[PDB]
Order: structure tokens, then C-alpha cells, then sequence
RNA sequence: GGAGACGACGGCGGGGGCCCCGGGCAGAGUUCUCUUUUCUUCUUAACGGUCUAUCACCCUGGAAACAGUUUGUCUGGAGAUAGGGUUUAAUGGCCGGAAGAGCCCGACACUUCUGUCGGGUCCGGUGCGCUCUCGACGUCCCUUGAAAAUCCGCGGGAGGGAAUAAUUCUCACGCCAGGUCGUACUCAUAACCGCAGCAGGUCCCCAAGGUGAACAGCCUCUGGUUGAUAGAACAAUGUAGAUAAGGGAAGUCGGCAAAAUAGAUCCGUAACUUCGGGAAAAGGAUUGGCUCUAAGGGUUGGGCACGUGCGUGCGGUUAACAACCAACUUAGAACUGGUACGGACAGGGGGAAUCUGACUGUCUAAUUAAAACAUAGCAUUGCG
RNA sequence: GAAGCCAGAGGAAACUCUGGUGGAGGCUCGCAGCGGUUCUGACGUGCAAAUCGAUCGUCAAAUCUGAGCAUGGGGGCGAAA
């Protein structure tokens, strides 16, 4: 797992091929909101306060791309 | 001349004092191109036509 | 009706050891048509099968023996059984006297209270075990810069 | 100054007339103690009943939830209601009051 | 007790008979039917 | 050329885990009385990023009034101290993984099928502790404590290389592939060997709390057992464990056996001697509980003038002061119970001599462990 | 408690004395392990074709031990019985 810390670089790890999927995760406890996206080899992080920019980014974020955000519980 | 641990300590603080203000300058780079964000996707997609 | 099984089972699924699966003497039965770890499951949450909790083993008494001991109690010539080496190694009270006497000297020189020949000299008596503790040392430090004084104003 | 604000619900066995919450009340002013001394309520704890069952402790200190369960506990073994009440947290400071259950036989 | 062996199993793991918890309010002085204690019995 | 690739032992320092202490939420137990109580959960992998971590190395400069410095006396004009840097080394901090997991608690639902939804999972401290690991030292040797597969660096400069652009880049990302065999269970007072489900034998890893010097003995937690034909009675003689008035080896081939001694602190300790020993020689004084007193530690922190938190130029060694924090030993004193105070457990009887083998060591598995054998030392013989 | 080391007191020095430090030894008490001294011991068609109990020797090394491998009866191996 790798952590992306500039914006440019998420955008174009999500605009690679081999994106298979993207999922957002809220803490709201530390309020923050972790944007991951599973590519190939490594599943990137990006780390964003808890706002209302961080919510427009899913905008930017490329259309084809799928993206879910994590439930509170995870069933197998 | 020999340097006291009073010297030695405030070399510590001070270091330390240089790598939260690069961690908070780091984080508010971030936020800025977080609200740039749409600028940057049109970049990217530019670049890739 | 036999229920081996079902208490290896639940000793399993509850993570303990089998002394501590308790199972309903009333409902033998049920119990005994569990054959599967699903069973078992559906068993301890409606409460059948539970985990007895853990034996007792207070530490309240060994914490009120450290108290009195530290207190001073219980330390006499009745209570000692091993030498006094082996209780306090007279190794481990040298090197910490030595450890506080260099420091010290390392503080002193740091500071500038005593300068580098002063500082030479009593590290080497240091070493040869001319101080007992740190106020020892300290004494000497003061009569050394009264001698010192002295001279000074004598010259 | 902060100030930690606790309820003690026993809305239930006090309509049931099972839980006497003046006497309750009574055993806490008797019995919390501060600075390890028992009567010593002072300006630091007030205890209050809010009606409909309820006790109410007004803390300035660090008094702890916890040890009022722990006298609540002590004040149900000594009314004989240990085996069938259960102090239970319900919200943050909230100790409920409540039944165990119970089977039809 | 038997808490030099053993733990006691704790109150709210087993279900207290309505029998038995009746009898006890009983003895109490506590008039149980009207608070209805048959109603709160689950079977 | 390096790695692979290397002994044993000793103390010291760092890190993980375990043990221990305090606070907090939740749950459980105790509650005649007492107990803000006792106990339980409170966790974070590989793989990565980032900031740091002893040795060592580099730069300035040139040390006697020698200095630095370890518990351990080594280092320095072959360049020390000091000041500033560079680097080997993480099981260290933070972040990604990762809370979505796991764990704990609660409220509903539930013929079964099945569950559903809430609240948390936090903050510190300590060490001659135990265990593993790493590092720097040191000691010993007429003993100096593997090899190969495999991987990497360098020396060399053969080739191959550009503006029709080239690239034969140990960088990032992307694409494709990874066969065969073993994998249950026991590892022993019933899964092995001993004719057996035989009190024998059979190689390792992890190893909690109390007492205590201590993986001694005794008691306890986790986890396991409660299996070894049973019931009744209590004669002799047994086997095993004990006590016995007075005498105290009168017993017996023979003090055989038992008893006595035993831990720790202190006083004291002869002959002989290869000077190392003998020695814990011998012979004495003491030891519980309670309430106190004293001693032994760590961290942080100095005034001006300017420039502007650092730089200077100064000025001063009573910080010999304050604030905060912390653990175990040692000594002294009063009071107090007593038939006992290392109260169980654990745990030398001592001495005077003689013979004998120098010592440590070894053998007759299943009757002999010894003056036997070996040993170092000494002497002889053969061999260029 | 051996070398080595530090301090103090002497001694012209070599050295001497005192207090520490240090941690050597086919040294020593002793747990496990290894071994096998003693007992009118237990057992004696035994739990056992050599076992059991107490006691005892040794316990940092000429210590204990696994696997792989070598030596084969006119032999081997033998701290030699």
C-alpha cells in the first residue's frame, strides 16, 4: 500500500488503466476522508480533511472509473 | 567553545520545531491544490491529449 | 446422550479452554443436535452455550506487601536469605556511584563551575574511590574553589 | 471549574414501589465519600431528585461513574434486590435501573 | 461462592424464574399484581 | 575484491515481547461490617514511505599546567579535546496497510431461515526483573574455531551509441509465467522401542503470579486432568512415616540406622603448606511484628548591548538555588507478643590422626568405582 | 577472588603498605541434566530378563546430547575392565 500526498498524482494514478476500482473512506472521529484507488499493484491512499472540497474531488475524479464509498460494517 | 546541555537541548527544539513547520507547510500545499483541483484535471487531461 | 463433541466445539468457537464452556444441563437435547460450528454459534448467542469467566487471582495482597516493604517492613536479619551480594551486588552500587560522580563532573565542566584540570583530577580521584556520593563530591568541589579562593587572594 | 453532570434512572422499581429513591438518596449523602472521608459533600457534590425516579449528582471533582454503580450495587444488596435488579450504563453518564430477565415457568 | 475453585456465573447469563422472583418481591411486601409481572415474564 | 562464512566465556548498553504500577469508559464478582473496591477487554501483521538511532569516517585547528574517557585504562602530533558534518545499523516515532479488521458492552428481532442497529476500543509510569535480539568492549588457546552453490561492487575499455533524432537507462508504471512430491493424527504412565494400553527408555521450541539468592521446595492463574478394580473392617507379622520419661553407645564385628548441624548479619578462626591454600576451619553473638529516623538518585532552568527565535561582543561561577519526577537497598531507634521468630519449606555435624592415590578425569551396561587406568612432568630408543 | 587498572601514604629510585576496581580458574556450594556411593532399604513367578525410594558423585569442562559418516570377527574399538 502507498500513500499519495499531491492531488495531480491521485488524479493520474485514477486516469491509468489499470484502475480497477476507487472506494472512500470517512472518519469522522479524526475527521478526516481517505480517497483509495486499486490499481495493479498497489492500492493508493490519498488522506484529506473531512470537507467540502474533498467531497467536489469525487467530481474530478474520472467518470468510467467506479466508485463506492465504505460501509460501517464489511460482511464478508 | 563546549556547548552546555541548555545549548544542546535548544538545538533539539529547534530541529524539531523545523520538522512540524515542514509537515503543516506540506499539509496546507495540499489543501491549496485540493481546492484547485478541477484546474489540475483539465491540466492532466490536456497533457494526456 | 453425549456431548463431547459439542463442548469441543464450543470451547473452539469461544476461544477458552474446554474447562470453561458451560452447557445447558436443561437443554441436552437441543445441544446434542448441534453438530456443526454454525450450530454452536446460533447456541451461544441464544444464550445455551456461554464462557464461564476466570478463576480468581487477586493481587491485592502482594501490592500491600510492596507497600509495608517499601515502607520498611519485613527487611530484618530474620527475613534476609540470601548474602548481601545477592541481593545488592556491590558491582551494580559501583558502577552507579561512578555513573553519578562522572556525570556530575561532565555537568560541572559543562557548566564551568570547575575548569579542565580541576576536572581531570577529580575524576581520576573519582576512580580511586575517594567519594562516597555526589554531596561528598560536592564538598570537595567547594573546599578545592575556598583553597583556590584563598591562594587567589594570598597572591 | 468543570462540572460532570450523572443520572441514576430507577423510574421502574419506583413506580413498582420496589426501589425507595429517598432512601437511596440518603444512602448516597451518607456514603460518597471525597478526599477519603464519608459526610465531606461540601460545595464539590450536590445530589438532587429530578422526579419520576430519577437521582441527579452535580460533581465538581473527578467522581467517577463507576463508583456510583459501585454504590448502587452496595444499596441493592442491602435492600435484597442484587439477585433481580442490574445497574446497567444505558448513555453517557446514565445508570438504568432495570429488571434481569425474566422466564415463564 | 465457591471463588477459591471457581467463578460465579454471572446474573444476567441465566434467566431468573418468575416463580422465584415473585415469592421474593413477595416477601418484600411488594404488591405484584399490580406492576403485572406476568406480562414482563418472556416465555 | 566483498558477501555467503562461522569458537567459547564474562560483564555493560540499546530494542521487541512478557512481568509490574497509576488514571479512565464498559462489564462481572464481593458487600453483617469494610472496601471511590477485586477481576476482565482496551490489539495492530507482512510489505512500504518518512524522520531518527553506538561504531566508524570527513573538515577546521594544533594539545604539558597533558587531555578525553569506560563498570572494566584505553585513545591522541600516524592529529586528540572542542566545534561542525557524512554514513553501517530498527524488533524506535509518525503515516499508508487500518478499522472497514479483531475485541468488549448495550438495545431490538428471531419456529427455523437468519440477524439488525448503536457505543467504545483511551492516557501515562517503572526496572541490578525474565526472555529473545542487536552493538561496542574484554578474556582464553602448543585449541585460533567448514566448504560449495549463489549474489554484488570494482579495475579494464571491447563494442555500441544523437539531432532522418538516438538510446544496449541496475528509475517509475504496465504485460506474461511459475510443474512434481510431503502436508490427517500421536510424539508417549495407551498411537515409538522394550512379546503388552509395560512405574523403563527415547532429540528440541514457547514457559505466568507469590515466597525466596534462585527455571530449589511449597501455594496459585491460563490450559489440562480427576485415569490408574471397588466396598467394609482396623488382629498378628510387615512396608512407609513418626514420638517417647531417666540414662546416653552400656547395643553391635563395626555408632549400621536415626538424631544432632544447616539460610543470612556480625565477632573470631590453629597446626600444616607447593604461600595459591587450609577456611564455611574451630568457637561465639543475633534474626518476629509494628511505628519511625537517616543515607544512597534523575530531568529542566542563568544577566546585559546591538542586529534580528537565532548571531556576536561581553559579563559570572553560592544553580552551594528552585520546580518537577522516581525506585530499591543499607544502617540506626523506640514500642510490642512470645513455649517457637531461616516458626512450614529449604538447609555443612564438627574435630585429632594414620594408610593410600598428586590433583580434575575414566572402566568392568546386569555382583567389584578402587592404591586399577589416564594425566601433566621426567627418562630412554629408532628415524635426514 | 588471579593478572591488569585507579587513588592515598611512604621510599633517591626499585619497590612496600592501605582502600578500591576487575572477574581468572580442567576452583568451589548447589537446581536441571549426566552418573551410580550407601541402605540387614522396596521388589525377588517384579511395573522391570537390572525397575522403584532415600542418600550420594559431578554440574562451564577430559560436561551432556541428536543426525550424517567411518572402522567388521584371523577383525574392529579399547583413559586396558
Amino acid at each position: 500500500p502507498q500513500e499519495v500526498s499531491d492531488i495531480k498524482k491521485f488524479i493520474e494514478i485514477c486516469r491509468r488503466k489499470d484502475a480497477s476500482s476507487a472506494r472512500i473512506k470517512k472518519n469522522p472521529k479524526t475527521q478526516q476522508i481517505k480517497f483509495k484507488v486499486r490499481c495493479q499493484r498497489f492500492l493508493y491512499t490519498l488522506v484529506l480533511k473531512d470537507s467540502d472540497k474533498a467531497e467536489k474531488l469525487k467530481q474530478s475524479l474520472p467518470p468510467n472509473l467506479q466508485i463506492k464509498d465504505v460501509p460501517k460494517r464489511n460482511k464478508r | 567553545r563546549r556547548k552546555t546541555k541548555a545549548e544542546r537541548n535548544r538545538i533539539k527544539r529547534r530541529k524539531e520545531e523545523e520538522r512540524k513547520r515542514k509537515h503543516e507547510e506540506a499539509m496546507k500545499r495540499k489543501q491549496q491544490q485540493l481546492e484547485q483541483a478541477k484546474k489540475i484535471a483539465a491540466e492532466v487531461e490536456e497533457r494526456e491529449r | 446422550v453425549n456431548l463431547r463433541t459439542q463442548k469441543r466445539l464450543a470451547a473452539s468457537v469461544l476461544g477458552c479452554g474446554e474447562g470453561k464452556v458451560w452447557l445447558d444441563p436443561n437443554e441436552v437435547s437441543e445441544i446434542s443436535n448441534a453438530n456443526s460450528r454454525q450450530s454452536i454459534r446460533k447456541l451461544v448467542a441464544d444464550g445455551l452455550i456461554i464462557k464461564k469467566p476466570v478463576t480468581m487471582h487477586s493481587r491485592s495482597r502482594a501490592r500491600e506487601l510492596n507497600l509495608a516493604r517499601r515502607i520498611g517492613r519485613h527487611r530484618g536479619f530474620g527475613k534476609r536469605k540470601g548474602t548481601a551480594d545477592a541481593r545488592m551486588p556491590q558491582q551494580v552500587l559501583w558502577m552507579r556511584r561512578q555513573r553519578v560522580l562522572r556525570r556530575l563532573l561532565v555537568k560541572y565542566r559543562a557548566s564551568g563551575k570547575i575548569d579542565k584540570h580541576l576536572y581531570h583530577e577529580l575524576y581520576h580521584l573519582a576512580k580511586g574511590n575517594t567519594f562516597k556520593h555526589k554531596r561528598a563530591l560536592v564538598e570537595h568541589i567547594h573546599r578545592a574553589k575556598a583553597e583556590k579562593a584563598r591562594e587567589r587572594q594570598i597572591k | 471549574k468543570v462540572t460532570k453532570k450523572f443520572i441514576i434512572n430507577a423510574s421502574q422499581p419506583a413506580s413498582d414501589k420496589i426501589f425507595d429513591v429517598s432512601a437511596f438518596e440518603k444512602f448516597l449523602n451518607e456514603r460518597i465519600k471525597v478526599d477519603g472521608r464519608v459526610g465531606n459533600l461540601g460545595d464539590v457534590i450536590k445530589i438532587s431528585q429530578i422526579g419520576d425516579g430519577k437521582v441527579e449528582i452535580i460533581a465538581h471533582n473527578d467522581l467517577s461513574g463507576r463508583y456510583l454503580k459501585y454504590l448502587t450495587k452496595k444499596f441493592l444488596k442491602k435492600m435484597q434486590l442484587r439477585d433481580w435488579l442490574r445497574v446497567v450504563a444505558t448513555s453517557k453518564g446514565v445508570y438504568e435501573l432495570k429488571f434481569y430477565n425474566i422466564v415463564n415457568d | 461462592k465457591s471463588l477459591k475453585n471457581r467463578a460465579i456465573i454471572p446474573r444476567k447469563a441465566v434467566k431468573k424464574p418468575l416463580s422465584q422472583l415473585e415469592d421474593h418481591l413477595d416477601q418484600l411486601g411488594v404488591d405484584t399484581e399490580a406492576i403485572g409481572l406476568r406480562a414482563r415474564a418472556q416465555t
